[PDB]
């Protein structure tokens, strides 16, 4: 039969009923005088959903554009199909309905940016929620701009005092590379960041004011509460006038938690292309990789592996890149980044985990076995890489760092001959006992960051022997009588001179002995 | 909609004529106009719909066999896998950059051949058969199908005749018969191209002391390998004989 | 901007057209010239073959199947809703679709003009007082005031009386049925009495 | 009341689209 | 002659040309764009649409911007000029040292040589 | 060198690594030099990284 062919449809869209009724209701004749809606510059919602709005029309849209909605939500027009706009909201998607307009504002996605955002509590878009006004001081540059190059970078030299004991000696970060702190849930990750941010305002006001660096704390996915009592620390310090706090929490939009470390390095990125330094961690970005595969998978993009898509290696590619020490030609000013990424029961071979460890140049793995031993931070000294090495390792701690490396080295494969307590070697324990020296030497209670040349002076005691009188349970205490029971003339000169002198490692050599140890 | 309210419009159903008898004499000249902008229909032949990553789908090919190696405008050939109610997707041999939405595809009727027998005894031959070591066109041969069925139950006697293979743990342990499918299994860089080509070398040892009935003659299949290692084992069978 | 209601609501991206083809020609009110407007078309497609070469052929350019459908659909009275209709239609592809969008504004036109089918299959033709009193016990299971129109058809299996085909409903008031009926009846009896 | 009277159109398992007018 | 953009999704984008397509792997010049975006034709779609992968990124494509096709792939500035300078995936400096040399201007997809042209000197 | 998909910071350093070293030189001795650099480091689409 000739009628067989034209039996079944064979549809080249899905939405031919809205391209139909742009040319039907024309044909009406008392319908010809301006009964028609332009999508030339504006857009219909076809159908909401799930934080996902598909709108028919925008002809003249741009992909990453960021639409406003008539209901006063605003969008990013992503995905740009052929019959219509694939565009996320970036608030509750209940004020939406179907027929509303998209009304395009021709922009990219912008937020405020500059010296007038340093202690605002703001979202990923750039609205402040601390409830002291608008930004005043500002300017509005893009989000998603394109990393430095190869001319635009010099070599990672100065460095970034943490404050911790563990990572300033073993795990050494120079301002302008990417520090990876990587765990498992409740294992010291944020608190190793915050002594970061908090170590800063221990060491900006010494420094003069190309040396200060300015922190931007992001905190995607996390508590309301948390950013709450974190914005409470860091006043209760005072170090809100050099951070900046970004947070797209879990009762925010799926694309704000997906924006909020691209908003916050846009943030960060002024302190960079101004000759400042600046310090950003990105906290929580699992759960900014977990947004984005939330807003990709109910925008019917393919899934991969867990089922995120193919392209999130790259979501933190363009973000981690950001990242660098500028040469003297752009200023010389630096940002350094600090991923947080959680692992689940220490499966390190996940996705997310291995794209962020593939990408950074330093990882701090903290481990939960390690956590309960007593040792806070639980920094796994045996998994923990640098890649900038001692380039940029404070010198005075370079001249003890390699035997503090070397002898927890031994003190790592000393470990399963120790349960057996009569099997004395006499030179298997002593570096047994001067490893559990050195490690419960590089204990740290909580937001109390220690200035980095009396840690210098307190893991020197710990290297040499002046601490190895004292029993395996007392050191915490030792260490700060070391601390207060020097001149603090030995603090003030190292400080200063930059490197343990010869004309000073006599001299501390020797307080060392007038010191009182609690054990003998 | 259903089929039943879908047929009943097979029988004419207007009661009007004052659109069929007037555009009737109009359409002609109006699809002549445009005879340019048009490409000859494709009804036994085929042409390519779309392509990519070496697969092109192809709309036409009325009557092509599952399996057959169609024949691209291009001079690329191609076998018709998989045949849809609409289109033909044939898979693409070589270059699929080639082939561009709106190729030509002629089918050969030819399910897929290679060639085969005494001629080709001694040559390097791509994956369809034609050589590449380049001493000629193969000489002395025939074209027989790929995918021919395999012996049956009475068709196969016990396997008793031993294949020594010229490795001491091989015919030592586990030693091979000459029916026997017999998996060379292992990790990477373990030797397992060691004992094949260690047992097609022997087999060439053994060819020159039995009387022309136990002679056998290796096949070789590099499947997914570098050109090097394959020249290289070209070197080295030329340079032993085999 | 304001459209009036069909009268049986239906499914989608095929009877949308539909739905939206009975809204506006019922704003226009040429709701039975369209209706033969598509009827002509459907045998145009059925008649030659350059027409069905538009909408089965995926590789005609969409540019001169829509100048094509422009320059034929110019002339002859056709009215503005087909014209416009075959236009989007030609500019997407969905030439095919026609089959199942007139299908769909059939059963819609058949809603409104208050008229349902019924075909009642027989053994014997029917008489002048079988008709007459057939349509009074039909009348009764349609559902409001309606235009139950009667069809007829003979097949020999039956027994004599009447199957009512609705196309959605069937009432089975025949005697092959009923003696059908009859003998299943018994024998759940003689195996239980 | 035609309008803001809609209908289920169709039910999969706990989930129900109304059509609306 | 010049096709426009069809649909932008992530860094892949569908370019419609009317009449003669270009080939697989032909390289795409979008004209319009703030930075110079390359597209590289990856498969046909099937409707005189073809599926590009994109060397810069997608943000800010208009569908419907006009991208006009070169009738080769990526070609790059190959030779002595290019010695101590960095160039970029469509062949661009990078190292801010003004423009390459150009001894010839390669297509950077080729074939594998041969089996005959091989070297079995280890 | 075809750097590809690695950090730009080590390309950056093999930059002025093979500066220093006299590997490439800069300036009108351009000519003497012995390595191009073709780099597609982390920063940039998918496209870019798997064609450099
Ligand atoms: N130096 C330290 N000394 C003693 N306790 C510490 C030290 N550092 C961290 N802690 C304790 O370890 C816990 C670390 O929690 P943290 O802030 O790391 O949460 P998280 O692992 O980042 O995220 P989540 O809450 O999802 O697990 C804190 O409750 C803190 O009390
Ligand atoms: N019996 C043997 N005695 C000494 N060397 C051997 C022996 N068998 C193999 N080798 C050496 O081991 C190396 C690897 O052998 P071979 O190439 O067969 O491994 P393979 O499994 O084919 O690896 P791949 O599959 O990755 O090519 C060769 O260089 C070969 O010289
Ligand atoms: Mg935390
Ligand atoms: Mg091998």
């Amino acid at each position: 039969k000739a009628l067989d062919e034209l039996r079944k449809p064979k549809f080249s869209s899905k939405y031919l009923i809205q391209h139909v009724s742009q040319k039907l209701i024309p044909a009406v004749k008392e319908w010809e005088k301006s009964y028609q809606p332009p999508v030339i510059h504006l857009g219909r919602v076809l159908s909401v959903g799930d934080g996902i709005a598909r709108v028919y029309g925008l002809k003249s849209v741009q992909a990453g554009e960021l639409v406003c909605f008539d209901s006063g939500v605003k969008g990013m027009a992503l995905n740009l199909q052929a019959d219509h706009v694939g565009v996320v909201v970036f608030g509750n998607d209940s004020v939406i309905h179907q027929g509303d307009l998209v009304y395009r504002t021709g922009q990219i996605v912008n937020v405020p940016i500059g010296p007038g955002t340093l202690g605002r509590v703001t979202d990923g878009l750039g609205q402040p929620i601390d409830g002291k006004g608008p930004l005043t001081n500002v300017r509005s540059s893009l989000v998603e701009v394109k990393a430095p190059g190869i001319i635009a970078r010099q070599s990672v030299r100065e460095p970034l005092f943490t404050g911790v004991k563990a990572v300033d000696a073993l795990v050494p970060i120079g301002r302008g590379q990417r520090e990876l702190i990587i765990g498992d849930r409740q294992t010291g990750k944020t608190a190793v960041a915050i002594d970061a941010i908090i170590h800063q305002k221990n060491c900006n006001e010494q420094v003069p004011k190309a040396q200060r660096v300015y922190c931007v704390y992001v905190a995607v996915g996390q508590k309301r509460s948390t950013v709450a009592q974190l914005v409470k620390l860091f006043t209760q310090t005072g170090a809100m006038r050099y951070t900046i706090m970004v947070s797209a929490t879990a009762s925010d939009a799926a694309p704000l938690q997906f924006l909020a470390p691209y908003s916050g390095c846009a943030m960060a990125e002024y302190f960079r292309d101004t000759g400042k330094h600046g310090l950003i961690i990105y906290d929580d970005l699992s759960k900014q990789s977990v947004a984005y595969r939330q807003m990709s998978l109910l925008l019917r993009r393919p899934p991969g592996r867990e089922a995120f898509p193919g392209d999130v290696f790259y979501l933190h590619s363009r973000l981690l890149e950001r990242a660098a020490k500028l040469s003297k030609e752009l200023g010389g000013g630096s940002l350094t980044a600090f991923p947080v990424i959680e692992t689940q029961a220490g499966d390190v071979s996940a996705y997310i985990a291995t794209n962020v460890i593939s990408i950074t140049d330093g990882q701090i793995f903290l481990e939960t076995e390690l956590f309960y031993k007593g040792i806070r931070p639980a920094l796994n000294v045996g998994l923990s890489v640098s890649r900038v090495g001692s380039a940029a390792q404070f010198p005075g701690m370079k001249q003890v760092a390699g035997t503090l490396k070397l002898e927890l080295a031994q003190y790592r494969e000393v470990a399963a001959f120790a349960q057996f307590g009569s099997d004395l070697d006499a030179a298997t324990q002593y570096v047994l006992e001067r490893g559990a020296r050195l490690t419960e030497m590089l204990k740290q209670k909580q937001f109390a960051p220690i200035p980095i040349e009396r840690q210098t002076v307190a893991v020197y005691a710990a290297t040499k022997g002046f601490l190895d009188k004292v029993r395996v349970q007392d050191i915490v205490a030792a260490e700060e009588a070391v601390i207060s029971q020097v001149n603090p003339a030995v603090f003030k000169i190292l400080k200063a001179n930059g490197k343990i002198t010869p004309a000073l490692d006599a001299h501390l050599k020797a307080e060392l002995r007038k010191v009182k140890l609690p054990g003998a | 909609a259903d089929a039943k309210a879908l047929d009943e419009l097979r029988k004419p159903k207007f009661s009007s004529k004052y659109l069929i008898q007037h555009v009737s004499q109009k359409l002609i000249p109006a699809v002549k106009e445009w005879e340019k902008s048009y490409q000859p229909p494709v009804i036994h032949l085929g042409r390519v719909l779309s392509v990519g990553d070496g697969i092109a789908r192809v709309y036409g090919l009325k009557s092509v066999q599952a399996g057959e190696l169609v024949c691209f405008d291009s001079g690329v050939k191609g076998m018709a896998l998989n045949l849809q109610a609409d289109h033909v997707g044939v898979v693409v041999f070589g270059n699929d950059s080639v082939i561009h939405q709106g190729d030509l595809v002629y089918r050969t009727g030819q399910i897929v051949n290679v060639p085969i027998g005494p001629g080709t005894l001694g040559r390097v031959t791509d994956g369809l058969g034609q050589p590449i070591d380049g001493k000629g066109p193969l000489t002395n041969v025939r074209s027989s199908l790929v995918e021919v069925k395999a012996p049956g139950i009475i068709a196969r006697q016990s396997v008793r005749e031993p294949l020594f293979t010229g490795v001491k743990a091989v015919d030592a342990l586990v030693p091979i018969g000459r029916g026997q499918r017999e998996l060379i299994i292992g990790d990477r860089q373990t030797g397992k191209t060691a004992v094949a080509i260690d047992a097609i070398i022997h087999q060439k040892n053994c060819n020159e002391q039995v009387p022309k009935a136990q002679r056998v003659y290796c096949v070789y299949v590099a499947v997914g390998q570098k050109r090097s290692t394959v020249a290289q084992l070209v070197k080295l069978f030329t340079q032993t004989g085999a | 901007l304001k459209l009036p209601t069909a009268p049986l609501q239906l499914s989608g991206t095929s009877a949308q057209i539909a739905t939206l083809l009975w809204q506006v020609a019922a704003k226009e009110n040429q709701l039975d010239k369209v209706q033969d407007e598509l009827y002509q078309f459907i045998e145009l497609f059925k008649q030659h073959s350059e027409l069905r070469r538009l909408a089965t052929d995926p590789f005609v350019p969409t540019l001169v199947r829509t100048k094509i459908i422009s320059s034929v659909l110019k002339d002859s009275g056709a009215s503005e809703i087909t014209k416009k209709l075959f236009e989007a239609l030609a500019d997407e592809g969905a030439l095919s679709a026609l089959l199942e969008v007139t299908v769909n504004y059939e059963e819609l036109m058949l809603a409104h003009k208050k008229e349902v089918y019924c075909t009642v299959i027989t053994a014997e033709p029917l008489d002048k007082l079988e008709r007459v009193e057939l349509t009074k016990k039909a009348e009764k299971f349609v559902d409001a005031g309606f235009k139950l129109v009667m069809q007829e058809k003979i097949d020999k299996k039956l027994l004599g009386g009447f199957v009512i085909e609705f196309s959605d409903r069937r009432v089975d008031m025949s005697t092959a049925k009923k003696v059908e009926e009859f003998n299943n009846f018994v024998n759940k009896l003689v195996l239980s009495i | 009341p035609a309008i803001d009277a809609g209908y289920v159109s169709q039910v999969i398992g706990p989930v129900v689209d109304v059509r609306f007018d | 002659d010049a096709g426009y953009v069809s649909q932008v999704i992530g860094p892949v984008v569908d370019v419609r040309f009317d009449g003669e397509l270009p080939s697989i792997l032909s390289s795409l010049e979008v004209e319009g764009h703030s930075v110079r975006l390359v597209l590289e034709v990856a498969q046909h779609m099937g409707d005189n649409t073809v599926r590009c992968i994109a060397m810069d990124s997608t943000d800010g494509l208009v569908r419907g911007q006009k991208v006009v096709d070169t009738g080769s792939p990526i070609k790059v500035p190959v030779g002595r000029g290019t010695l101590g300078r960095i160039m970029n995936v469509i062949g661009e400096p990078v190292d801010e040292q003004g423009p390459i040399d150009a001894a010839d201007i390669w297509s950077i997809h080729r074939e594998a040589p041969e089996f005959t042209e091989q070297s079995t000197e280890q | 060198f075809a750097g590809v998909g690695e950090r730009t910071r080590e390309g950056n350093d093999l930059y002025r690594e093979m500066i220093e070293s006299g590997v490439i030189k800069l300036g009108a001795e351009r000519g003497n030099s012995k390595c191009t650099l073709v780099y597609g480091q982390m920063n940039e689409p998918p496209g870019a990284r798997a064609r450099v």
